[PDB]
């Protein structure tokens, strides 16, 4: 019924940002919990999200940005159907948080390969720096971290076990939060 | 500082057209024209993102009126048609680069929406 835990935002810095709070006891917050959610210009537009319960108390929302740059400021209104719970500011530019990389598979030399979770065009693509996980399905034990940066999301090795693997990525001049681990393929 | 000089208003025939230039020395976040009238504040008519790809318009001037710029140097537009007799105000091109554009002005240019 009250937001104990302020609400907290990421942004993917393309489309969405996602968020979370926390309230006093159990709260539906499709059922009536309501965040409006606009940026700041003169002919802004009203944009309502609709949140969803994360815990018993707690609540998460994601919000549209459908084209976000580096002075975008947005006003975070948390309604209780006619009863303000609490307002305040995000900034997409500096809690980013990429997306996950993708399209993961393997083909001597051995060549491992995803996609970049964003266009080129997208600012993340220019100092997006991959890491990718290889531990041994096998052997749990060997596991070993590989940097990537390269605009190409490839990576190749040539070292009898089986081993999976999983990349995540992080654009490094933005200063954002690691991004979700790719799905972890598997073979020899 | 950065001069804002607006052109290209006049006297327009109502329900024809109107493309309006005002030039600014520099590009800026946030773009956007301001109409005022007789007795009538200046109301924001039509405005532009950073990196654009998003425009703003009023509710009486939505569809109607398309504000842009060119390339190269930058000179905000409020290009109008089917211009309304009640439209006829002196249209001020002001820049921004925070929230609203209200970081320079420049004065402005009469349009007249004629009988
Ligand atoms: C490959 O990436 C890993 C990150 O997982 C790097 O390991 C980090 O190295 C820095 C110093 O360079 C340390 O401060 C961190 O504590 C390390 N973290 C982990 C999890 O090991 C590793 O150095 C990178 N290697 C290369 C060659 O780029
Ligand atoms: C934009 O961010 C600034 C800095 O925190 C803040 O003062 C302002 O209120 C924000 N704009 C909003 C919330 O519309």
């Amino acid at each position: 019924m009250k937001v104990l835990q302020e609400p907290t935002c990421v942004s993917d810095y393309m489309s969405i940002s996602t968020c979370e709070w926390k309230m006093n006891g159990p709260t539906n917050c499709s059922t009536e919990l309501r965040l409006l959610y606009q940026l700041v210009f003169l002919l802004s537009e009203a944009h309502t999200c609709i949140p969803e319960n994360n815990g018993g108390a707690g609540c998460v929302c994601h919000l549209l940005m459908d084209d976000v740059v580096s002075a975008d400021n947005y006003t975070l209104d948390l309604w209780a159907g006619q009863q303000l719970l609490w307002k305040g500011s995000f900034k997409p530019s500096e809690h980013v948080k990429p997306r996950a990389p993708g399209n993961l598979t393997v083909h001597d030399t051995l060549l491992l390969t995803w996609s970049n979770p964003y266009p080129p065009d997208n600012y993340l693509y220019n100092h997006l720096t991959y890491a990718v996980n290889i531990w041994s399905e096998n052997d749990p034990a060997d596991f070993r971290i590989y940097n990537v940066t390269y605009l190409e999301p490839s990576l190749r090795i040539a070292a009898g076990i089986s081993y999976r693997a999983r990349v995540r990525a992080w654009a490094q001049a933005y200063n954002t939060t690691w991004s979700e681990w790719s799905p972890s393929t598997k073979w020899h | 500082q950065v001069q804002l000089v607006e052109s290209g208003g006049g006297l327009v025939q109502p329900g024809g057209s109107l493309r309006l230039s005002c030039a600014a020395s520099g590009d800026f976040y946030c773009m956007a024209w301001f109409r005022q009238a007789p007795g009538k504040e200046r109301e924001a008519v039509a405005a532009i993102r950073s990196g654009g790809r998003s425009t703003y318009y009023a509710d009486s001037v939505k569809g109607r009126f398309t504000i842009s710029r060119d390339n190269s140097k930058n000179t905000l537009y409020l290009q109008m048609n089917s211009l309304k007799a009640e439209d006829t105000a002196v249209y001020y091109c002001a820049v921004g680069v925070d929230g609203n554009c209200r970081n320079y002005w420049g004065q402005g240019t009469l349009v007249t929406v004629s009988s």
